[PDB]
């Protein structure tokens, strides 16, 4: 009964497993600007962009386990330069693990100073809007600034109605209760598989000062990475 | 569905062991807006109702709420239009099926009684919900001459002399009984004039030939007639000397 | 609604609302003796104006090897006793054999058990205790639960059961080193121990003796003098 | 855990803190969102637990261009100096096993800054006691012990039903089911000895902007919160119930 | 040819009947009080598994009565045995005498299946 | 009426189905469908909307034909307007078969006004989400028009509408008077509502869909000619320009 | 139709569902039947609210077969079903067995009617209560069938409001056998004693029963029976 | 908020007048991989992006044969448009069967459209999810049939559905005038167009992820597959 | 019941797998010309006679089956297996083979697991028994509806525990005679219960001969020797 329950709870609490090899990892090390890439989509642009130039040292990983999903939680730093960190986070957190995984993440000790730049994609659907969701955009994004983030934003701000919850939104709370600068960009694709216009839609953050220095250009180098991840598991048979 | 909610569900009990579904179609026979009226006199019975039309593009002529089941006998329908076509097509077809099996004339009392075991059927089975209208059957018997019955979509098909159903039934049961106690000769005109004075008092309005529609059927003449608007306005004429 | 889910922890629903159904259902009784099995009730209430037409209350009749009686609901009780005589009566069309006590408990447990197991119904929660000589083996002494199986219990209790002096009491003689008379004694002793309000008192307990007497099963019900001096022995169970 | 917006720590001591409930539908949070909106009650801190999902989005009342450009996360209070008005604004479903611990936390915290009176807006189910709901106003409320006596003759003189006491396992005691995270409240702040009290209305789930009117004008009547058009509606109640007539269905 | 051996049989009490269709070898049988096609299986052997290899056609599929009374029709005969017996609960037993009820008329009528 | 209306069996404390006026709401919902019973016959003018330029014209068609004589207007949900098209058409068919003549529209209107009743009456089923106007002329019933909302009413107007404008339309018919003239006028006249109550700014276009049944059509529902239809546009524009 | 069970079991184990159908039986006009040695009546409150109701028009007692005759409290479409579904049983029972069908079976097949009622989906326990008559081998019975399905043999009882009155008023007048003609005068009493007001010839209708069967008599008989 | 307790069943209408299952179900074709539409005085060309992973795995074939003059692509869920293309199938053989006369594509998009009415009405079931584009050449002429999950159908000059289909829309709106007056080879090409258009920028029609069907005065429905293709490949413009 | 968990988990096989970890441990061994069954037992008893609650139970002669979870819906399935057997001795007038009837019984499970309208079996028979050529059989169904064969089973309470454990021990050694196959299920039930005794329900049936219930007395004689053994 309650035992077996203990051990549930274990199994779904999020373990920080170290990948250079209780403590957390901003505890561990400071970051000045920490991306967080959540969703296949979001880790896909990142792998293909901002991850081409640079050592970008494997650090951690967020091992956990869910009834939806199980990928991976890999953390990373350029290892040029330690201060900037990353992370690429595709398996997906419930809403029982999203605090313990911040708290794995950052813990109690913040440093008040990275940019916290989130990546994630939703769907259409979930975009309320005045008229029909078939008239919007496929690929459209939106942007969330905290109060001190201060950077413009390279995309129009979400509108009232419109929210945001699970990790993204965990972060974002965070860094909002704990006054550290940061923007969580909505890329609402209606394609929620790894599709390159998702990151063609994602490219415009690469161009602003979030994300800015750490692409080494190279279009052509990534384009071509892109095609590579095109690849990717054989769907079933429901859909054709 | 599993509806465990007494009030939207009808056939869990209340725990005052009552059905709010079918106090719920009462309310909607309320809701219909309509009053009507049927008296039991010594030589017919009559059946009054008022007939508001909605502004005029409507035709008065097809909004009626006078229905004849069988030749002799007659109806009034208070309620959802719709849930009185259904329960007077009902009626119509346990008429021609009482017809062609035992041979004669469906007894007024055996209608508003099969009536009843539908509404009982309705109001048991949690499938359907319990039509909302009240429909008042008027006819001619052989043995108890004049006959009265108002069914009810609860399963109660008691047999009435003088009966009202609607939203002002509760003031035209009053002075209905009022009436009846002084218990005078209920001569034809005597009953037509008591009942549409009934509607219109209760009412407190004064009720015009085409403002309201009267059907009677009298033991002269079995088969039922509904009153056309030239007679109304004659009683109308009668009352007002 | 979900009548025949089975719960996270394996703990199927409303079998255990039958199992509190039947605790508060008055009390039950019946023990093994080897003279002949015996059973026991609680007659609720004086009833005074009440007329005994029936056999007797909780206490029906399941033709003339077989006598049962309940402590849960009573339209239950009452359509699965006729279900048990008109099984029993099948199987005499059958065969001149009589039912045996085994397989007439096995295919009402079955019955519960279906409707235990398809959904559209509500689980019958009656239990059910069944006295019979049998051709096979001899007197015994059937547990039924609502829920379904049924158990070889020589001496039991349902309701308020209280199984820790019926355990005294038949462990006493050895549990099978009995007589008929014991078996009455432990029962009333059992009973007054179970009935806290005051006492048993005559007429608020009903018994049935299923003995067979010159190759006859003979089930005769005690009443008026007959649960009178019951109650004396329980005077005599006093000092 | 309060978290002030700025850096001064503002105190709530004297205050009265109006928080919301997880009701049927959200007829609490709702009409907690309305009375936030009427009274312009500005952001003081972000009360940050574990307790509920988190969720992010804009100033839910606008009003200005420079306010509508904010964040709101699942639990953020906001308050009103001049009346000695706070009010927390819960707008987050909770996470399984973590409401209990949201009561103690609130409890200690109302405790240590000194809000005095708790409100908590809720909505129980419609049916609720055996046919009396049916007869009887929704409308009730469930004060502590420990509210102050004059309140109490306030509503007494008020002339409003007290709450059922529905039947519960020993006998009479107060249950909530369509509030949920009430009784557990209601019941930590009796062991704590803080002022509060639950107004909440038998709905059911569906369109509760009447309910929330109707909950907030109970309240305006205890409490004269505004004048016991008159409610000025926030911007977030806005495509509530859908997102748009897609063409080809019609 | 096909022979139509109709015949009726008072299992247990309730007068139970029965239906047969020859065909070649594809037998069909027909067990019920009423006449209703509620259940229906068919089953031959196989030369693939040694249970022949049935499958319910139409009905409940947690019967498992017409399945296995067409499979061990199917293995004392050859060939198919389309069984469609429409006994509403009847327990268990019932189901064994009926299996005995046909069992003795095709020893009575070889041909008559 | 929240937790009243979910269910079509279930009626709230007032007394009413809340599932039936949802479905008459959401006819409302759709663009509106006028039709005049003058004493010729009968016009039907219905606003289609248009939604894409690739769909090809006459796509999404609103005013059906049941037989020779009956057409319809409809409006709500169009899958449930074609499927009650097509009960109305088995059962105009099978009265013209038994009985060997043409179905007076009283029958036709009656018997899909139950039929839909029925539908609202149980749980299992919804309630139809399309109102239409079974309309119909013939030389001896005379120019008769109902309508059959999803409740089950089967009245007869001399003119009614229904959809998104449905109150603007019903007022401008009602200050038009629709009796003693030819359709010829009535084609003008209804395209000339359908004009005024168009929202430009909200609908961006719409097509006209007019057909009329009466003496001039020899009693038949059929679609009004491309030039009546070209003049009662051209006066329609013309009125509704200053 | 909702065949999936509706009157479920609650947590503590009691069926929710049959108490507040045995709330509407007692929220009724009283009905009282005495099983004399020489008959058994069934004196119910045929109550005319207002001159309009028409008793002569509908009736609370329906014999069965004869013999056997029913009464009712609550609601009244219940009991005209019930009444229906008894008199097809004693046409089926008479019809197959070639013997009018004695009480008991009539009985048990009416309370497994209820039974089945209250234990399928889709449907409502009946809100009625059933008082049996019968005369069979030459004896009184009093059967009274709750809306569960339980019936139990009784001498005197009533069912319908101040039922518990009635019950201590019988146990207080009704003799050990009693005899006919003395069991009307008790039964009258009692609804006396459980009345809102007086009773003409109309207002209370007797299911007397002897050897013929449960007989209606008429207005006027018992008319007669109120001036004693 | 309000939308989620209105939309768990088909049978609920919101208090919006709107019923979400059919708006769910006509989201479930956008699930669907790309398709598109278009027609021509003389031919109707049906023009399908088979799904860009490797074919080893499974051979989508979204392109079905109805009938000798019908052929639908598939566009949702593959149960529904199997059951569809089967019942198709069906009607239109029995047409020939019986009547011996080619079944008008009206005809049978009406019964289509007849048929998916009935799970939206009805209480349990859901709408097909699939979207049926019938390119069929009857007496009239080339017919391209927009059918949506919802039983509402459309007759359509030029049409595309599916994911990521509103650059093909824009395509075909922007070029309706050449596609009435185009020849077999410029059609096919305007619709490679589309669906390229369809496609991101880097990837580009391979023979591996196109298959066209072709019905047309005197040619009967033929599905096209990657080897059949190249030829309209071959001399069209990359841009 | 009908509905898949997000990773593919039937809700109501799982339930019915907890039920069956809550029940006794059935332990069997498929032993050359000897075939031992053996099932936890709860003891209690104090009034109530062992007949009744003998899980261990034969159907037919040729094969006799132990269950592990609820009991009542084990006795119907046992019911049904006899009757099924009975049956086939009827009509095809064979003795029926383990093989067989094991199918029969997965199939019934299956059944009554894939419809939504009744539950699963909350138990998961093992079945043992000698074929018509005399090879020993070891048999284990599931709620699910999965028959595997196996040469040393153990399913109940902490199935993992003495399935391992048995594993462990399990060796052809251990299989050799019969005495031999009574001590490794004797052992197995000892390290799930410590208690021993009366827990011990002990079932042996042999090549050509019926269900022995093997009489406590034997069994506490086997674990006396079994103790002094370790010693």
């Amino acid at each position: 009964d309650r035992e077996v329950r203990l051990q549930l709870a274990r199994k779904r609490e999020v373990r920080l497993l170290r990948r250079q090899t209780e403590v957390s990892l901003l505890e561990k090390y400071p970051c000045s600007k920490f991306i967080i890439a959540i969703g296949n989509n979001a880790v896909a642009f990142l792998s293909s962009f901002v991850m081409n130039s640079g050592v970008w040292e494997e650090v951690g990983c967020a091992k956990l386990w869910n009834e939806w999903c199980r990928a991976f939680c890999v953390f990373y730093h350029l290892k040029s330069n330690p201060s900037v960190f990353l992370c690429q986070c595709s398996c997906y957190v419930a809403e029982d693990q999203q605090y313990q995984w911040l708290e794995k993440v950052f813990g109690s000790c913040p440093r008040k100073n990275m940019q916290i730049t989130i990546l994630t994609c939703r769907h259409v659907t979930d975009y309320k809007t005045s008229e029909s969701t078939g008239s919007l955009p496929s690929p459209f994004l939106r942007a969330l600034k905290t109060q001190n983030f201060k950077d413009s934003a390279c995309c129009p701000l979400l509108e009232q109605p419109n929210i945001v919850h699970d990790l993204p939104a965990a972060v974002l709370s965070y860094c909002q209760v704990w006054k550290i600068p940061a923007i969580l960009y909505l890329c609402y694709t209606d394609v929620m598989k790894l599709d390159l216009i998702t990151v063609e839609a994602f490219k415009p953050i690469l161009s602003t000062r979030s994300l800015k220095g750490l692409v080494k250009n190279i279009p052509q180098s990534t384009e071509i990475l892109k095609k590579l991840m095109t690849t990717n598991e054989i769907q079933s048979n429901i859909y054709t | 569905g599993s509806s465990a909610g007494f009030d939207r569900h009808i056939t869990i009990f209340s725990p005052e062991g009552r059905l709010y579904q079918v106090e719920y179609a009462f309310k909607a026979i309320n809701q219909g807006g309509l009053t009507s009226v049927a008296v039991r006199g010594k030589d017919c019975a009559v059946i009054v109702t008022q007939k508001k039309v909605p502004d005029k593009l409507l035709d008065s002529s097809t909004v009626t709420h006078l229905f004849k089941i069988t030749e002799n006998i007659g109806c009034v329908m208070t309620g959802m239009t719709a849930d009185s076509r259904s329960q007077v097509q009902r009626a119509r077809y346990e008429a021609a099926n009482w017809k062609y099996k035992y041979g004669y004339e469906i007894p007024v009392d055996m209608l508003c009684k099969r009536i009843a075991d539908i509404s009982q059927v309705y109001t048991q089975n949690a499938e359907m919900r319990p039509l909302g209208c009240c429909m008042i059957l008027i006819g001619i018997d052989e043995e108890q001459g004049p006959q009265v019955y108002k069914c009810d979509p609860a399963g109660y098909y008691c047999g009435f002399k003088a009966t009202a159903a609607g939203v002002k039934q509760t003031e035209s049961t009053s002075f209905l009984e009022k009436k009846v106690k002084k218990k005078f000769d209920w001569t034809f005109e005597q009953t037509v004039e008591t009942a549409i004075t009934c509607l219109s008092t209760v009412l407190s309005i004064d009720f015009k030939p085409s403002e309201i529609e009267v059907g009677v059927v009298t033991v002269e003449n079995p088969k039922f007639r509904i009153l056309t608007e030239a007679e109304i306005d004659a009683h109308l004429v009668a009352l007002a000397e | 609604s979900r009548t025949t889910i089975f719960s996270p922890e394996g703990r199927l629903y409303q079998v255990e609302y039958a199992m509190e159904a039947i605790g508060h259902a008055g009390t039950c009784l019946g023990i093994l003796a080897n003279d002949g099995v015996l059973l026991a009730a609680e007659r609720r209430n004086i009833h005074k104006l009440l007329d005994e037409v029936f056999f007797s209350e909780k206490i029906y009749k399941l033709n003339e090897d077989m006598a049962c009686s309940v402590a849960g609901i009573t339209s239950d009780a009452n359509v699965l006793t006729n279900e048990l005589r008109l099984i029993a009566q099948r199987y005499l069309l059958q065969y001149q054999e009589p039912i045996p006590c085994e397989q007439l408990v096995t295919a009402l447990c079955d019955i519960k058990q279906a409707y235990t197991q398809f959904g559209g119904k509500r689980p019958f929660g009656v239990s059910l205790l069944y006295i019979g000589w049998d051709k096979h083996y001899g007197f015994q002494l059937y547990q039924s639960d609502p829920s379904g199986n049924y158990g070889g219990w020589k001496a039991t209790c349902i309701g308020n059961n209280s199984a820790a002096a019926v355990s005294m009491l038949k462990q006493d003689y050895k549990e099978g080193e009995m007589t008929l008379k014991s078996a009455l004694a432990l029962a009333i002793k059992v009973l007054n121990k179970t009935m806290d309000v005051s006492k048993l008192s005559a007429e608020k307990v009903e018994i049935a003796t299923l003995t067979r007497e010159n190759g006859k099963t003979v089930i005769r019900v005690l009443k008026q003098k007959e649960v009178e001096q019951l109650i004396k022995k329980h005077e005599e169970e006093e000092a | 855990m309060f978290v002030p917006c700025g850096e001064s720590a503002p105190d709530l001591a004297g205050f009265t803190l109006l928080m919301p409930a997880v009701s049927v539908g959200n007829v609490g949070q709702l009409a907690m969102d309305l009375i936030i909106s009427t009274l312009n009650m500005s952001k003081i801190g972000y009360f940050y637990t574990d307790c509920l999902v988190p969720m992010v989005g804009n100033n839910p009342y606008a009003t200005t261009e420079g306010n509508s450009t904010e964040l709101s996360i699942n639990a953020e209070v906001y308050s009103l100096p001049s009346r000695k008005l706070v009010a927390l604004q819960l707008r987050s479903i909770f996470i399984k096993y973590k409401s209990k611990p949201f009561c103690e936390k609130l409890l200690s915290w109302v405790k240590s800054s000194g809000c005095a009176r708790v409100i908590v807006l809720s909505s129980s189910h419609s049916y609720q006691r055996n046919d009396l709901q049916l007869r009887s106003t929704p409308f009730r409320y469930l004060l502590t012990p420990s509210m102050q006596k004059s309140v109490q003759n306030k509503i007494k003189s008020l002339n409003w039903e007290e709450m059922e006491k529905s039947r519960c396992i020993p006998e009479f005691c107060i249950r909530i089911p369509g509030g949920g995270i009430t009784k557990t409240l209601y019941d930590e702040s009796c062991s704590k000895e803080i002022q509060m009290a639950v107004l909440l209305k038998f709905v059911s789930e569906g369109d509760n902007i009447p309910d929330a009117l109707g909950l907030v004008e109970y309240l305006n009547e205890w409490l004269q919160i505004l004048k016991p058009s008159r409610w000025k509606i926030p911007s977030s109640w806005r495509l509530l119930f859908g997102s748009g007539l897609p063409p080809a269905l019609f | 040819d096909v022979s139509l051996h109709n015949f009726s049989a008072r299992l247990w009490e309730q007068l139970v009947h029965f239906h047969v269709m020859r065909l070649t070898d594809s037998l069909f049988l027909w067990v019920g009080a009423t006449p209703h096609l509620r259940n229906l299986a068919v089953a031959m052997c196989s030369r693939y598994d040694s249970i022949p290899v049935s499958t319910s056609l139409l009905g409940d599929t947690s019967d498992t009565t017409s399945t296995g009374l067409a499979q061990r029709l199917a293995r004392k005969t050859n060939k198919q045995v389309f069984v469609s017996y429409n006994l509403q609960n009847t327990d268990s037993n019932f189901a064994l005498l009926v299996e005995n009820r046909i069992k003795e008329e095709m020893e009575a009528f070889p041909e008559k299946f | 009426g929240t937790g009243y209306d979910l269910s079509a069996s279930t009626f709230s404390p007032d007394g009413r189905v809340f599932q039936v006026e949802y479905a008459m709401k959401a006819v409302e919902n759709s663009s509106t469908a006028i039709g005049i019973r003058c004493k010729d016959g009968v016009v039907f003018g219905v606003e289609k909307l248009v939604l894409s330029k690739l769909y090809e014209e006459g796509s999404n068609k609103r005013l059906f034909n049941v037989d020779r004589h009956v057409g319809m207007a409809v409006a709500g949900l169009l899958a449930d307007a074609r499927s009650l098209a097509d009960i109305a058409r088995e059962e105009a068919s099978n009265f013209r078969s038994n009985f060997g003549y043409n179905i007076p529209l009283k029958h036709l209107a009656d018997r899909v006004a139950m039929y839909v009743h029925a539908y609202t009456l149980y749980s299992a089923v919804r309630p139809f989400g399309c109102s239409f106007m079974l309309g119909s002329y013939s030389v001896n019933d005379g120019a008769q028009l109902y309508m059959i909302d999803p409740s089950g009413v089967s009245y007869g107007y001399w003119g009614c509408a229904i959809g998104k404008a449905r109150q603007a339309a019903k007022t401008e018919i009602e200050k038009l008077q629709m009796k003693e003239m030819t359709c010829r006028d009535i084609v003008k006249e209804v395209a000339k509502i359908i004009y005024i109550v168009h929202d430009e700014v909200k609908d961006k276009a719409f097509e006209l869909e007019l057909s009329w049944v009466g003496e001039l059509t020899n009693g038949r529902h059929e679609i009004v000619p491309k030039d009546i239809r070209e003049e009662a546009e051209k006066y329609a524009k013309e009125s509704l320009k200053e | 139709g909702y065949s999936f069970s509706l009157t479920t079991f609650s947590p503590s184990g009691k069926l929710v569902q049959i108490e507040y159908a045995l709330a509407a039986v007692a929220g009724g006009a009283p009905s009282v039947g005495i099983k004399a040695a020489n008959g058994v009546v069934l004196a119910t409150e045929k109550k005319q609210k207002s001159i309009l109701y028409d008793e002569r028009s509908v009736h609370k007692v329906e014999p069965i077969t004869k013999h056997i005759g029913l009464v009712y409290s609550g609601m009244g479409p219940d009991y005209r079903v019930l009444v229906h579904r008894a008199r097809k049983l004693a046409q089926q029972y008479y019809l197959v067995y070639q013997e009018p069908i004695p009480t008991a079976q009539l009985v048990q097949r009416v309370a497994s009617v209820m039974q089945e009622y209250t234990q399928s989906g889709g449907v409502r326990p009946f809100g009625v209560s059933l008082l049996i008559c019968g005369w069979n081998e030459g004896r009184p019975y009093l059967f009274q069938s709750d809306p569960s399905g339980a019936y139990f043999a009784w001498k005197a009882t009533a069912m319908g409001k101040n039922y518990v009155n009635g019950k201590t008023f019988l146990e207080k007048r009704y003799n050990e056998d009693l005899e006919l003609e003395d069991a009307i005068h008790t039964a009258i009493l009692t609804l006396k004693e459980s009345f809102e007001g007086q009773m003409t010839e109309d207002n209370i209708e007797v299911g007397i029963c002897n050897e013929a069967g449960f007989r209606r008599l008429t207005p006027t008989e018992v008319k007669d029976y109120l001036a004693a | 908020m309000f939308r989620n307790q209105y939309d768990n069943d088909v049978t609920v209408w919101s208090p919006q007048g709107r019923i979400h299952q059919i708006e769910y179900a006509m989201e479930a074709v956008k699930q669907g991989s790309a398709t598109v539409g278009l027609k021509s005085k003389t031919h109707a060309v049906l023009v399908a992006l088979k799904r860009a992973q490797s074919e080893l795995a499974a051979h989508q074939k979204k392109i079905l044969h109805v009938d000798n003059h019908i052929g639908i692509s598939i566009a949702g869920l593959t149960a529904d448009a199997r059951l569809l293309c089967n019942f198709m199938r069906q009607e239109c053989l029995d047409s020939r069967f019986v009547f011996d006369r080619p079944l008008p594509v009206s005809r049978l998009v009406s019964l289509i459209g007849s048929k998916t009415q009935i799970p939206t009405q009805r209480y349990g079931r859901r709408p097909y999810g699939v979207g049926l584009l019938i390119a069929g050449y009857d007496d009239m002429g080339p017919h391209i049939f927009q059918t949506c999950p919802s039983a509402n159908y459309f007759d359509c000059r030029a049409m595309s559905i599916g994911a990521r289909s509103q650059s093909a829309r824009t395509y075909l709106e922007r070029h309706m005038s050449e596609f009435m007056e185009c020849n077999l080879n410029e059609l096919v090409k305007h619709g490679l167009r589309a669906l390229r258009e369809t496609l991101p920028a880097e990837q580009d029609l391979t023979t591996k992820n196109v298959s066209i069907g072709i019905v047309g005065k005197d040619l009967e429905f033929t599905i096209y597959d990657d080897d059949d293709v190249s030829p309209f490949l071959e001399g069209l413009e990359e841009r | 019941i009908t509905v898949f968990s997000p990773d593919g988990h039937l809700f109501q096989v799982e339930y019915a797998q907890e039920a069956v970890k809550k029940g006794s441990t059935a332990v069997g061994v498929r032993g050359r010309d000897i075939v031992v069954l053996g099932v936890e037992k709860k003891s209690v008893a104090k009034l109530q006679d062992e007949r009744t609650v003998r899980k261990i139970c034969a159907l037919d002669d040729n094969v006799c089956m132990a269950f592990a979870g609820l009991t009542a819906d084990a006795r119907i399935v046992i019911n049904r297996a006899r009757v099924e057997c009975q049956s086939h001795r009827l009509t095809v007038e064979d003795p029926v083979t383990v093989e067989y009837i094991t199918r029969y019984i997965a199939s019934l499970k299956q059944r009554y697991t894939q419809s939504n309208g009744r539950r699963p079996f909350g138990i998961s028979a093992l079945i043992v028994g000698f074929d018509f050529d005399g090879t020993p059989r070891l048999y284990q169904t599931d709620p699910s509806g999965t028959y595997h064969a196996w040469k040393a089973n153990a399913i109940g309470r902490g199935a993992k525990s003495v399935r391992e454990f048995l594993e462990k021990n399990y060796t052809d050694e251990a299989i050799e005679t019969d005495d031999l196959t009574i001590k490794l299920v004797i052992k197995a039930l000892l390290e799930v219960v410590q208690s021993g005794g009366k827990n011990i329900e002990l079932a042996v049936m042999r090549r050509d001969q019926s269900l022995k219930i093997l009489n406590p007395e034997e069994i506490e004689k086997y674990v006396a020797e079994i103790e002094k053994e370790k010693e």
